[PDB]
C-alpha cells in the first residue's frame, strides 16, 4: 500500500571493534537483604554508590 | 439507429429489437438518487406506487424518531432532511484533492412531556458525499466507485435432510432475521421437533407453545391432524405455563436467577418487541408471500408474531406429513415446498442506497446512544436540540465507509469499457456476505434462474469463480432488491408487444419461450411446438397455447463486456470468460481505430460509459479548438465544453479527448460531440486491425508466442502513453524545518542543471532513472565524526555541513518528459496536513512502443506474448507484395474450441476488401434471407454481427467467394479463404496456401517494463533482516518450503546453504561476502541465521528452557 | 490408568519437576523483537506485545497496592482473576473465553500467535526466505538457442552482476575506487557493458 | 549447554523452565508500564524500553553521556546505570516481571 | 477522581502527563463546540484565540495528541501480508558502506606511512588514528620530547604536505 520507511530512536556508530587497551575498571560487590550478591565493574575515576539497584 | 451522430454500420441481423437497451448506469443513480429523495424518483415512485414514496434519509429518520428518556420526560423528534449546493465543482474537487460533498440540514425537534414546549431548531449533519453524473463518488481527489452486494434476504428456509443411517427425511425450518437472534425448527430421526432457538441446545416444541400461552387442549385443537405433534405432547414431560417459561429460561440464560416477570417478559423482548428483533420490510414481505398471512395490507410493524411462528410449525409439520398445499386460517392458501437458497428470489442485491443507508443506520444508533445518555445529566429547561446532538459519530461512520471498506473500491479506469463494466458488477462476498476461503463450492455454480439476471460468462478466472458476477444487459433492480428482466406477453398463442417485468418467482410460475421463434408477421407462431423453459429449469417442448411469456430479444443472458464478442457462440466458455475478462485490460493507443467486424453493442456502450463528450441541446458549432467547443444553441445562449487533455487515469494511462467536428456544423441533441481515450467516431475501439495468417513460423510463434512486423513500431501502430506521478512534502521535524531548495548538501554542479531557480524541474526537461526531480534537504544537527572523515574534512577544508540531504529522485527504469508541476503550499492558505509546509507533485510521461515481451491478444480468448519482432522484408509477403502484420500459431487453435477467430478472420477479409454479390438471375439461394444493402458493400465497409443472432457458415462462403480485385486483376484469396503466401528470407513460395483476413487484436496492460525487477543488495526487513518484497521497494525473489525440496532432492547442499544463510539471515556474514566478492577473495563460511535466534529467543519467553548443548 | 501414566511417567521418569506449571516470574522477550519505529512524520508503530505486557504490569501493580493496604476479599480474589486472565492472554490469546482486542475489533497477536500456521515462524521464515542476488521477468521462446543456454536481458543482468562488475572495472582502471565505480554503473556508462 | 551460538552443535534440549532459571536469564526486573518519553523519545527508567535493564540504543554511547567511546567498554555509568557496549545487545537480553 | 486520573495514567501506550491530557480534552470540546457553531471545521488561528494560545502551541498539541498504529494488522487486504513487513531499517549496515570504510582506513594508512615518522606520528596522535583516542598538544609534546609551537609548527608543514596533490589525489576521490 506504501514504501513506509521508518527508523528506531538510536544511532548505529561503527568503529574498530579491539580488546587489548581499554581503560581500566574495578569490580564493587554489592549485597542485598535477600543474602545475594551482585559485582558491578565501575570506572576507575568513579565515586561507589553506597546503594545500586540490582 | 437511435443515436443520430452514427456510423453506419450494416447488421447481419435478422430479428426485430422490441425493446432497445436501458441506461446502462441505472442500478447505480436510480438507487443513489432513491437514497437522497430525489424529485426525479419521486415522479417515477408516484406513476409507480405513490401510496408510499419515503426515500432512504426518510425511513432512517422515521425508525428513529422520537427519542425518549427513561422517564418519559421528554422527547427528540427528527424531520425533514434537505441539502444545500455542492461546495465545489467535479474537476475542482479532483484537482485539489477534496471531497465532493453537500451540506445536510435535519430539523430537529424537542418536546417536554409533562409541562408541554417544543423547541425546533435546524441542525446540520455534516458533508454527504455526492454522486456524479456517471455514478462514481469522489473521496480525496480519487474517483471511488462502490459495487453492489447479493446477500441472502430474510425469510423463513423450510430444507430438508436425508439421514445416513435410517434412511428417513428430516425437515428443518430456519427464520433468518436482520440483527436479530435466530430461532430453527426440526424433525429428528425420532418423532421430536427441536425448537433450537439461539444456538441453544434442544427442546420439544410444545414447551415454546406453553410458553407463548397455548395449554395442551390448544395444541391438539389447533394441531389436531399431526401424530408428531401428539405425540410429542405426550412426551413433553411438563406442565404449567410457568413451568415450561423457566425451563426455558434456565436453557436459555445461564447463570441468573429466576424471577417472575423477567422470565415472562424474556422471550416477548427478544422476539415481538421491534428493539431487538427486526427482519426489514424485504424479509416481512417474503414471510407473507411464503405463508400467506396477509395479501392486500401494506407492509408495517416488521417485528414477528407468535401468528408467525404457529404457521410456520404448521407448515413444517405438513410438509413432513407430506401435503402439497395449506391454507392458514386467515389468508389464501400457498403451495408446500422446500427452500432453494441459491433461487434468484432468494439473494437480494444491496446496492449503494441501502450500503450507504446501513452505514447511516449505524452512525445514527451510535448518536442516540449519547442523545439519551447526555439528556438526563443535564437538567431540563436548558437543552436545546444544537446542544443534545452530537455528529462525530454520524459523520464518522461516512468517513470510516468511503474509505477503508472492500466495497468502496478505486475505479478500474484503463478504458471506458473498464470503466463501466467495474459498476454493474455484484460481489458476492463483503461485509454481511460470505469470505473466500469458507465458500462452499455450491453457491459458485450457475443456477438456472440466472437467464437474464447475471452472467454465465463473465467472471473473474482467479481464485474468485463464481463470487463476483456482472449484471445482465436489460435487468433492473426492484424496490426491494430483487433482479427483474423484461418480457414479452403472449396471449393466446398471439406475442403481443406489451412488455412485462417478471423476477425470478415469477418466472418459476409461468413457462416462457425462446426468443429465436418464428413469429408469423402478427404475433402468431408458426410451427405448432414452441421450444420453452419450464419451472424447475428444464427444457421441453410445449404446444403453441400454454406458451404466455416470450423474451424480448436473444442475447439477454449476456453482459455488456460478452456483448462485443463477434461469434460468441461458436467459442467454448472458458475461452469466451478469457476474452471477456482480457477486453477490459487493453489500454488507449494513441489513434484508436474502430473494428472492422464488431456487435452492435459498441456505440451505446461507448455513449453510455461516460468518457465521451456528448451534446445536451441541439444548434450549430461556433468554435473548434483543441480545448473547447462552444455550440451556439437555438435560442440564444451558448455552451462551451472543456476537454480533459492528457490527464492521468488511476492505472496510469491517458484519458485525452479530442473533439470530431467541424467549426461550422449542426448537432442534434445526444449526438457524440467528442471522442474519448478508446474511442472512434463514437464508438468503441480497443485495438488496431491486423493482417494475420495462421501459419506456424520457425519456432518462433512456439506455444502461443507471437512474432508482429517491423511496421507496427515504424508507423506507431501499438503505441500508447503512460503518466506516472511523484509526491514529496516538506514538513517540519523535530529539530528544524525541511526546505525544498536547490541549494543541495555536496554534490556536483551538473545534476543541478535542468533544476529551477527555486528547486523543482522545469516543464519539458527530459529525466532519467537516478536523476533529481525535487531538491529537498533535512536538517541533521550535529553528531559523532570518525576520526577519518575528521581527518579528510580538515584536508580539504569543507564544513561539516550540518544539514542531510533527503530529495526525490526518480526510480529505476522511469524516464520521459516532464509534464506539469502542482505545488501546493501552505502559504497560500491550502488545506494540507497536520505539519506538512509544502508538496509538490510531478508528472512524468513516456511514450511506450511495441516490444518483445509486451502482451497481446484478440476478443476470443487468445492471448500471448509477443516473440520477435521482424523486419517488414523477412515476412512472408502476400502474391500483390502486402506484407502480413502478425503470425498466430495454428496449433492453439484446434485444442481449444475458439474457431471464432477463424470466422472473425474470414468475415474481416471479406469486409476489408468489399464484395459484391451477382444478383443477375435473382438472388443466389444463401442469400435469399440476407437483408437488402448487404448484397454489396465498399471497401472498408464497417458490418456488424450480433451475438447469438449472427452471420451463419453459408453466408461467411458465400461472401468469401464474390470478393472484389485489389488494383489490378488479382482475387488474392480463394474461395476457401487461403492465400498463396511467398517467403520473404529464401525466396521461394510457401508449398500450401495459407488462411490470411484481417483480425482486431488488442494491446494489454501487463507490459514487460513494469514487470521487470532486479536486485543484488538493498533495504532489508525490521524484525526478522530478511529482504524486503515488491518491486514499489528493490525487493527480493521468494525461496520456499518447494524450492527447498527441489534442492534437497537434487542433492546441492552448499546451495541451499548458501541460499538460506548468506543471503538472507546472517547479518554478520552478508557484509564479508559482499567485501570478498569486491576484493576477488574466497567466499567465507556462513554463521547462524537470524531467524534461528530469534525463534530461540521467542520460546524462551514462553517460559521453556531451550539450551543448545555442546558435545 | 494409561492416560494418566503417561503424563505422570514423563514427570517421574526425568529430573522434572511438576512445580513449573506454575509461575511466579513472566519473562519479557527483548525490545527489538517487539520494537516501537517512528515512521516518516512522527507517526508510531507498536507491536501489539507491548500492550499485553503493559495490562500484565499494571494489574500486578495494583494487586501490589491492594493487598499492602489491606482491602477485603471480593476485591482482592477479582484483583487476582484479572491477573490470571491478564497473563493468560498474553501467553495464549483466545483460548479461554473472548479474545483482547486493540481498535477496530480485531484480537491481538500474542506470543503463541507468532509460532502456529501459515503465517508463523516455522513456515514464514525458517523455512522459506527472501533472498538477494534475484529477480524476475516474464518468458519468451528463444528456439535459437542451445540446450544449456537461456536469454538474460542485459538491464537485469547488470544489477544481478553488480559487485562482480565493480571489481572487474576497478581492476581495469576504468575507474579509481568502489565509490566512482558504483556511480559508474548506476549511471550505465558505456564501458560497463563490454566489462559485463 | 553454551548460549553464544557458534556453529558447534550436537543436540538442541528443550525442558520446562523454573522460577529460578526465568530470575537468572533476566538482566533486571521490570516494573512500570511506560515505554518512551512522549516528548524526547527517550526509553522512560525502569519501563518496557529500558536502556539500563536492556543495553544501551547507541554504539558504545552510554545515555546521560558521561562516556562515549569505544575505549569505555563494559564499564557502568554510576549516574545513569547503563553499560557501555554495542546495540545489537537489545535483541538479546530479557527482563522478568515479579 | 480516581478513574478519570488513571484513566489519563493509563489509556495509552506513549503517556501522556495529566495537565496535557487536560488541556487535549479541552482543545478536542473547543473544537467541537466550534465545528457546531461554524458549520465547518475551525481553523487553527480561530482555536487559538478561543483559547488564549498560539496556533504553534495548538499544532504542538494536536500533534501530542496522536495513538500510534499497529505494526500486527494486514495491510494486504488479502490477508498475505502484514505492515511490519513493508518497513525499510533506515539505519542499517548499507554493505557498501563498510568495505569503503575499509578502503578508506587502507589509503589513509598507506599515505600516512609514506611520510616522515615523526610527522606520522604527530598526525596520528593529532587526529587520534591510533585508538581512538584523539591526544592534546602538550600531550603530544610532553611525549615526544619538544615545545607546543615547534609541534603544531610541525603539524602545520605535516598538513600542507599531505594536501598537496602528489599525496592527496587518491584521497581525494573517496570524499
Ligand atoms: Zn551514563
Amino acid at each position: 500500500d506504501r514504501v513506509l520507511r521508518g527508523s528506531r530512536l538510536g544511532a548505529v556508530s561503527y568503529e574498530t571493534d579491539r580488546n587489548h587497551d581499554l581503560a581500566p575498571r574495578q569490580i564493587a560487590r554489592y549485597r542485598t537483604d535477600n543474602g545475594e550478591e551482585f559485582e558491578v565493574p565501575f570506572a576507575d575515576d568513579a565515586e561507589i554508590p553506597g546503594t545500586w539497584l540490582c | 439507429n437511435s443515436v443520430p451522430g452514427a456510423p453506419n454500420r450494416v447488421s447481419f441481423a435478422k430479428l426485430r429489437e422490441p425493446l432497445e437497451v436501458p441506461g446502462l448506469l441505472d442500478v447505480q443513480t436510480d438507487s443513489f438518487e432513491w437514497l437522497i429523495g430525489s424529485p426525479r424518483w419521486r415522479e417515477s415512485a408516484a406513476e409507480r406506487g405513490d401510496v408510499n414514496p419515503v426515500g432512504g434519509l426518510e425511513e432512517v429518520l422515521y425508525e428513529l424518531s422520537p427519542i425518549e428518556d427513561f422517564s418519559g420526560s421528554m422527547s427528540l423528534s427528527f424531520s425533514d432532511p434537505r441539502f444545500d449546493d455542492v461546495k465545489a465543482p467535479v474537476d475542482e474537487c479532483k484537482d485539489k484533492d477534496m471531497t465532493y460533498a453537500a451540506p445536510l440540514f435535519v430539523t430537529a425537534e424537542f418536546i417536554n412531556n409533562n409541562t408541554g414546549e417544543i423547541k425546533s431548531q435546524t441542525v446540520f449533519m455534516g458533508d454527504f458525499p455526492m454522486m456524479t453524473e456517471k455514478g462514481t463518488f469522489i473521496i480525496n481527489g480519487t474517483e471511488r466507485v462502490v459495487v453492489s452486494q447479493l446477500v441472502r434476504s430474510p425469510g423463513v428456509y423450510f430444507d430438508e435432510t436425508i439421514d445416513k443411517s435410517t434412511d428417513k427425511t428430516l425437515h428443518s425450518v430456519k427464520v433468518i432475521p436482520s440483527r436479530g437472534a435466530w430461532l430453527e425448527f426440526d424433525v429428528d430421526k425420532r418423532d421430536t421437533v427441536g425448537v433450537r432457538i439461539d444456538r441453544k441446545r434442544r427442546q420439544p416444541v410444545t414447551v415454546l407453545l406453553k410458553a407463548l400461552g397455548w395449554t395442551s387442549e390448544q395444541i391438539v385443537e389447533r394441531f389436531g391432524f399431526s401424530e408428531i405433534m401428539r405425540s410429542t405432547l405426550e412426551k413433553d414431560n411438563t406442565v404449567g405455563t410457568d413451568e415450561a417459561l423457566l425451563d426455558i429460561y434456565r436453557k436459555l440464560r445461564p447463570g441468573e436467577p429466576p424471577t417472575k416477570e423477567s422470565a415472562q417478559t424474556l422471550l416477548e423482548n427478544l422476539f415481538f418487541k421491534e428493539k431487538r428483533y427486526d427482519l426489514a420490510r424485504v424479509g416481512r414481505y417474503k414471510v407473507n408471500k411464503k405463508l400467506g398471512l396477509h395479501v392486500g395490507e401494506p407492509i408495517t410493524s416488521s417485528t414477528l408474531t407468535e401468528e408467525d411462528v404457529v404457521a410456520t410449525i404448521e407448515y413444517l409439520v405438513r410438509l413432513h406429513e407430506g401435503q402439497t398445499t395449506m391454507t392458514v386460517p386467515g389468508g389464501v392458501e400457498v403451495p408446500v415446498e422446500t427452500d432453494d437458497i441459491d433461487h434468484f428470489g432468494n439473494r437480494r442485491l444491496r446496492t449503494v442506497g441501502e450500503l450507504i443507508q446501513n452505514q447511516i443506520r449505524v452512525g445514527m444508533s451510535r448518536m442516540e446512544r449519547v442523545v439519551r445518555e447526555r439528556m438526563t445529566t443535564q437538567d431540563v429547561e436548558a437543552i436545546t436540540p444544537q446542544t443534545l446532538i452530537n455528529i462525530r459519530p454520524v459523520v464518522a461512520a461516512i468517513k470510516e465507509f468511503f474509505g477503508t471498506s472492500q466495497l468502496s473500491q478505486f475505479m478500474d479506469q484503463n478504458n471506458p469499457l473498464s470503466g463501466l463494466t467495474h459498476k454493474r458488477r455484484l460481489s458476492a462476498l463483503g461485509p454481511g456476505g460470505l469470505s473466500r476461503e469458507r465458500a462452499g463450492l455450491e453457491v459458485r455454480d450457475v443456477h438456472p434462474s440466472h437467464y437474464g439476471r447475471m452472467c454465465p460468462i463473465e467472471t473473474p478466472e482467479g481464485p474468485n469463480i463464481g463470487l463476483i458476477g456482472s449484471l445482465s444487459v436489460y435487468a433492473r433492480v426492484n424496490p426491494f432488491g430483487f433482479i427483474e428482466t423484461p418480457y414479452r406477453k403472449v396471449v393466446d398463442g398471439v406475442v403481443s408487444d406489451e412488455i412485462v417485468y417478471l423476477t425470478a418467482d415469477e418466472e418459476d410460475r409461468h413457462v416462457v419461450a425462446q426468443a429465436n421463434s418464428p413469429i408469423d408477421a402478427d404475433g402468431r407462431f408458426v410451427e405448432p411446438r414452441v421450444l420453452v423453459r419450464r419451472k424447475a429449469g428444464e427444457v421441453e417442448y410445449v404446444p403453441s397455447s400454454e406458451v404466455d411469456y416470450m423474451d424480448v430479444s436473444p442475447r439477454q443472458m449476456v453482459s455488456v463486456a460478452t456483448a462485443m464478442i463477434p461469434f460468441l457462440e461458436h467459442d467454448d466458455a472458458n475461452r469466451a470468460l478469457m476474452g471477456a475478462n482480457m477486453q477490459r485490460q487493453a489500454v488507449p493507443l494513441v489513434r484508436s481505430e474502430a473494428p472492422l467486424v464488431g456487435t452492435g453493442m459498441e456505440l451505446r456502450a461507448a455513449i453510455d460509459a461516460g468518457d465521451v463528450v456528448v451534446a445536451e441541446e441541439s444548434g450549430v458549432i461556433e468554435e473548434v479548438s483543441a480545448d473547447y467547443i462552444t455550440v451556439m444553441h437555438d435560442n440564444g445562449t451558448r455552451r462551451t465544453y472543456r476537454m480533459r487533455k492528457f490527464a492521468r487515469s488511476n492505472h496510469g494511462t491517458c484519458a485525452n479527448q479530442c473533439p470530431i467536428v467541424d467549426a461550422g456544423d449542426r448537432v442534434e441533441a445526444g449526438q457524440v460531440i467528442a471522442d474519448g481515450p478508446c474511442t472512434d467516431d463514437g464508438e468503441m475501439a480497443l485495438g488496431k486491425n491486423l493482417l494475420v495468417a495462421i501459419m506456424p513460423w520457425e519456432g518462433h510463434n512456439y506455444e502461443d508466442a507471437i512474432i508482429l512486423s517491423n511496421r507496427l513500431v515504424e508507423e506507431d501502430v501499438l503505441t500508447s502513453i503512460h503518466i506516472e506521478e511523484h509526491e514529496i512534502d516538506a514538513r517540519d521535524t523535530k529539530l528544524g524545518a525541511e526546505e525544498i531548495t536547490r541549494d543541495i548538501p555536496n554534490i556536483s554542479d551538473e545534476v543541478l542543471a535542468d533544476l529551477d531557480e527555486r528547486g523543482i524541474v522545469r516543464i519539458g526537461a527530459e529525466v532519467r532513472d537516478g536523476d533529481i526531480l525535487v531538491g529537498k534537504v533535512t536538517p541533521k544537527g550535529e553528531t559523532e565524526l570518525t576520526p577519518e572523515e575528521r581527518l579528510l574534512r580538515a584536508i580539504f577544508g569543507e564544513k561539516a555541513r550540518e544539514v542531510r540531504d533527503t530529495s526525490l529522485k526518480v526510480p529505476h527504469g522511469e524516464s520521459g518528459k516532464v509534464i506539469g508541476i502542482r505545488v501546493f503550499s501552505r502559504e497560500d492558505e491550502d488545506e494540507l496536513p497536520a505539519g506538512v509546509n509544502e508538496l509538490v507533485r510531478v508528472y512524468v510521461a513516456q511514450k511506450r512502443k511495441i516490444s518483445d515481451g509486451d502482451k497481446l491478444a484478440g476478443r476470443h480468448g487468445n492471448k500471448g506474448v509477443i516473440g520477435k519482432i521482424l523486419p517488414v522484408e523477412d515476412m512472408p509477403f502476400l502474391a500483390d507484395g502486402t506484407p502480413v502484420d502478425i503470425i498466430l500459431n495454428t496449433h492453439g487453435v484446434p485444442r481449444r474450441m475458439n474457431i471464432g477467430q477463424i470466422l472473425e478472420t474470414h468475415l474481416g477479409w471479406c469486409a476489408h476488401s468489399g464484395w459484391k454479390v451477382d444478383a443477375a438471375k435473382g438472388v443466389p439461394d444463401w442469400a435469399a434471407r440476407l437483408p437488402d444493402e448487404l448484397l454489396e458493400a465498399q471497401p472498408n465497409a464497417i458490418v456488424s454481427t450480433p451475438v447469438f443472432d449472427g452471420a451463419q457458415e453459408a453466408e461467411l462462403q458465400g461472401l468469401l467467394s464474390c470478393t472484389l480485385p485489389n488494383r489490378d486483376g488479382d482475387v488474392l484469396v480463394d474461395a476457401d479463404g487461403k492465400a498463396m503466401l511467398f517467403d520473404g528470407r529464401s525466396g521461394e513460395p510457401f508449398p500450401y496456401p495459407v488462411t490470411v483476413g484481417y483480425m482486431y487484436i488488442m494491446k494489454l496492460h501487463h507490459l514487460v517494463d513494469d514487470k521487470i525487477h532486479a536486485r543484488s543488495t538493498g533495504p532489508y526487513s525490521m524484525i526478522t533482516q530478511q529482504p524486503l518484497g515488491g518491486k514499489a521497494q528493490f525487493g527480493g525473489q521468494r525461496f520456499g518450503e518447494m524450492e527447498c525440496w527441489a534442492m534437497q532432492a537434487y542433492g546441492a547442499a552448499y546451495t541451499l546453504q548458501e541460499l538460506l544463510t548468506i543471503k538472507s539471515d546472517d547479518t554478520v556474514g552478508r557484509v564479508k561476502v559482499y567485501e570478498a566478492i569486491v576484493k576477488g577473495e574466497n567466499i567465507p563460511e556462513p554463521g547462524i541465521p537470524e531467524s534461528f535466534k530469534v525463534l530461540l529467543k521467542e520460546l524462551q519467553s514462553l517460559c521453556l528452557n531451550v539450551e543448545v548443548l555442546s558435545s | 490408568a494409561l492416560k494418566r501414566l503417561k503424563v505422570v511417567a514423563a514427570f517421574q521418569q526425568s529430573g522434572n519437576s511438576p512445580m513449573g506449571m506454575v509461575l511466579d516470574a513472566v519473562p519479557v522477550i527483548p525490545p527489538e523483537l517487539r520494537p516501537m519505529v517512528q515512521l516518516d512524520g512522527g507517526r508510531f508503530a507498536t507491536s501489539d506485545l507491548n500492550d499485553l505486557y503493559r495490562r500484565v504490569i499494571n494489574r500486578n501493580n495494583r494487586l501490589k497496592r491492594l493487598i499492602d493496604l489491606g482491602a477485603p476479599e471480593i476485591i482482592v480474589n477479582n484483583e487476582k482473576r484479572m491477573l490470571q486472565e491478564s497473563v493468560d492472554a498474553l501467553f495464549d490469546n483466545g483460548r479461554r473465553g473472548r479474545p483482547v482486542t486493540g481498535p477496530g475489533n480485531r484480537p491481538l497477536k500474542s506470543l503463541s500467535d507468532l509460532l502456529k500456521g501459515k503465517q508463523g515462524r516455522f513456515r514464514q521464515n525458517l523455512l522459506g526466505k527472501r533472498v538477494d542476488y534475484s529477480g524476475r521477468s516474464v518468458i519468451v521462446v528463444g528456439p535459437q538457442l542451445k540446450l544449456h543456454q537461456c536469454g538474460l536481458p542485459k538491464l537485469m543482468a547488470l544489477e544481478l552482476f553488480k559487485p562482480f562488475v565493480m571489481k572487474r572495472l576497478v581492476d581495469l582502471n576504468h575507474a579509481q575506487n568502489i565509490k566512482s565505480a558504483k556511480r559508474m554503473v548506476e549511471r550505465q556508462r558505456p564501458q560497463v557493458w563490454d566489462v559485463l | 549447554g553454551a548460549m553464544l551460538d557458534v556453529n558447534f552443535f550436537d543436540e538442541l534440549r528443550i525442558g520446562l523452565a523454573t522460577a529460578e532459571d526465568i530470575r537468572q536469564w533476566s538482566y533486571g526486573e521490570v516494573k512500570k508500564p511506560e515505554t518512551i518519553n512522549y516528548r524526547t523519545l527517550k526509553p522512560e527508567k525502569d519501563g518496557l524500553f529500558c536502556e539500563k535493564i536492556f543495553g544501551p540504543t547507541r554504539d558504545w554511547e552510554c545515555y546521560c553521556g558521561k562516556y562515549k567511546r569505544v575505549r569505555f567498554k563494559g564499564i557502568i555509568c554510576e549516574r545513569c546505570g547503563v553499560e557501555v557496549t554495542r546495540a545489537k545487545v537489545r535483541r538479546e537480553r530479557m527482563g522478568h516481571i515479579e | 477522581q480516581a478513574i478519570t486520573r488513571a484513566m489519563a495514567d493509563q489509556a495509552r501506550t506513549i503517556r501522556i502527563p495529566v495537565h496535557m491530557v487536560e488541556v487535549i480534552n479541552k482543545l478536542g470540546r473547543i473544537q467541537r463546540e466550534l465545528l457546531q457553531d461554524l458549520g465547518r471545521e475551525p481553523t487553527p488561528e480561530e482555536l487559538a484565540k478561543e483559547m488564549d494560545i498560539t496556533p504553534e502551541k495548538v499544532l504542538e498539541i494536536q500533534q501530542y495528541a496522536r495513538e500510534p498504529i499497529s505494526l500486527d494488522q494486514t495491510i494486504g487486504d488479502e490477508g498475505d501480508s502484514q505492515l511490519g513487513d513493508f518497513i525499510e531499517d533506515s539505519e542499517a549496515v548499507v554493505a557498501v558502506d563498510a568495505v569503503s570504510f575499509t578502503l578508506l582506513q587502507d589509503q589513509l594508512q598507506s599515505v600516512l606511512d609514506t611520510l616522515s615518522e615523526r610527522e606520522a606520528g604527530v598526525v596520528r596522535l593529532r587526529f587520534g588514528l591510533t585508538d581512538g583516542q584523539p591526544r592534546t598538544l602538550d600531550e603530544i609534546g610532553q611525549v615526544y620530547g619538544v615545545t607546543r609551537e615547534r609541534i603544531r609548527q610541525i603539524e602545520s608543514k605535516t598538513m600542507s604536505k599531505l594536501r598537496h596533490p602528489s599525496r592527496s589525489q587518491v584521497l581525494r576521490d573517496y570524499l
